[PDB]
């Protein structure tokens, strides 16, 4: 079975370089080219270039030729892509894919899982977990929505639950966004007005990279 | 170089429908067109190459056609596992180029968002920051505009938005909007407003609070 295992996620400071891997198995490495594809949330897919592992021949997209270098290791059936002079524009998911010939054309028949690159000077940082209660002036209804703001953490991921899983319905945990080199996300939970604040409601956010496990309680605000 | 355009970046369809995803090339690519399927988990799979040839292991309900500049991917009797993003790609000239992609979604009845606004937390304020949060939950379709106002006039700096994927159970979408300020700036103003505009009504849904009423 053809397979392409790519290297793990990367966190690198701008202006530095990075070299990610793409190990091939289940086929003759030297008999097929290796292409590299870049994906950023809001563009689609870009073809960086390809390499012929047999002879090491490389063809680059002129957009990426200046900062990109493709190489292979025929002894381990592994292709490498080096990115130099990194900027935030190079934060993306990078795929490798095998190309096959047909009717003079080439097409990508097997892809790797993708390698995430995040260009940032940030270091591992636990989130600040802020409780979101309704405004004191607010008059709630039969259903009351409660929130929890998870702000200033690095890197992904974070795990958020409510009452340690005992509140499953009406939960919306949103994807993270990037502020100044740091991540922020939020989460909502909706419960009957008979449940809160007569009972406790707690968001539990876990951040494995920092070994953090924060439980934050949602209490009614103080008036005035 | 050759530009590949997919005029529809989001496409609605029901299970069992006949879905057609289009793709236009900036010049004749001589049937050198391939189709790829990317799932939400990021994984990518080849479906069709050279316009119409089915890649091994791909169900027969995936069909491809086209010539010259216009091509299309047709998926008969759509199934749940077919809900994904589809990219076309020309292999006629270098550099290889992809289309922007087309993410399918499940049709359902329109639903207005439920809007909730939240002032900054006491904890955060003692840190010198102030974030105002607004949830817009369980709405369909996914197009929606959120607008923030401070003391009655629109604000856009510091606003960061986040959208969920279509819910797997009720097929609705949800959105979070957060307006971040300094403690000092937040305390110089009074009314903070979250306005949601959605096709379910001509009038926005307005949620707001006043600092002087806290």
């Amino acid at each position: 079975e053809v397979q392409l295992q790519q290297s793990g996620a990367e966190l690198v400071r701008a202006g530095s370089s990075v070299k990610m891997s793409c190990k091939a198995s289940g086929y003759t490495f030297t008999s097929y080219g290796i292409n590299w594809v870049k994906q950023r949330p809001g563009q689609g897919l870009e073809w960086i270039g390809y390499i012929n592992p047999g002879n090491g021949y490389t063809k680059y997209n002129e957009k990426f030729k200046g900062k990109t270098t493709l190489t292979v290791d025929k002894s381990s059936s592994t292709a490498y892509m080096q990115l130099r002079s990194l900027t935030s524009e190079d934060s993306a998911v990078y795929f490798c894919a095998r190309s096959v010939y047909y009717g003079g054309s080439y097409y990508f028949d097997y892809w790797g899982q993708g390698t995430t690159l995040t260009v940032s000077s940030a270091k591992t940082t636990p989130p600040s977990v802020y409780p979101l209660a309704p405004g004191s002036a607010a008059q709630t209804n039969s259903m009351v929505t409660l929130g929890c703001l998870v702000k200033g953490y690095f890197p992904e991921p974070v795990t958020v639950t409510w009452n340690s899983g005992s509140l499953s319905s009406g939960v919306h945990t949103f994807p993270a966004v990037l502020q100044s080199d740091l991540y922020t996300l939020s989460s909502s939970v909706t419960v009957p007005s008979s449940t809160w604040p007569s009972e406790t409601v707690t968001c539990n956010v876990a951040h494995p990279a920092s070994s953090t496990k924060v439980d934050k309680k949602i209490v009614p605000r103080d008036c005035g | 170089d050759i530009q590949m355009t997919q005029t529809t970046s989001s496409l609605s369809a029901s299970l069992g429908d006949r879905v057609t995803i289009s793709c236009r090339a900036s010049q004749d690519i001589s049937n050198y067109l391939n189709w790829y399927q990317q799932k939400p988990d990021g994984t990518v799979k080849l479906l069709i190459y050279y316009t119409s040839r089915l890649h091994s292991g791909v169900p027969s309900r995936f069909s491809g056609s086209g010539s010259g500049t216009d091509y299309s991917l047709t998926i008969s009797n759509l199934e749940q596992e077919d809900i994904a993003t589809y990219f076309c790609q020309q292999g006629n000239t270098l550099p290889r180029t992809f289309g922007g992609g087309t993410k399918l979604e499940i049709k359902r009845a329109d639903a207005a968002p439920t809007v909730s606004i939240f002032p900054p937390s006491s904890e955060q304020l003692t840190s010198g920051g102030a974030s105002v949060v607004c949830f817009l939950n369980n709405f369909y379709p996914k197009d929606i505009n959120v607008k923030w106002k401070i003391d009655g006039s629109e604000r856009q700096n510091g606003v960061l938005n986040s959208w969920t994927d279509q819910d797997s159970k009720d097929s609705t979408y949800s959105m979070s909007s957060t307006l971040t300020l300094t403690k000092d700036e937040y305390e110089r103003h009074n009314s903070y407003t979250c306005e949601a505009t959605h096709k379910t009504s001509t009038s926005p849904i307005v949620k707001s609070f006043n600092r002087n009423e806290c």
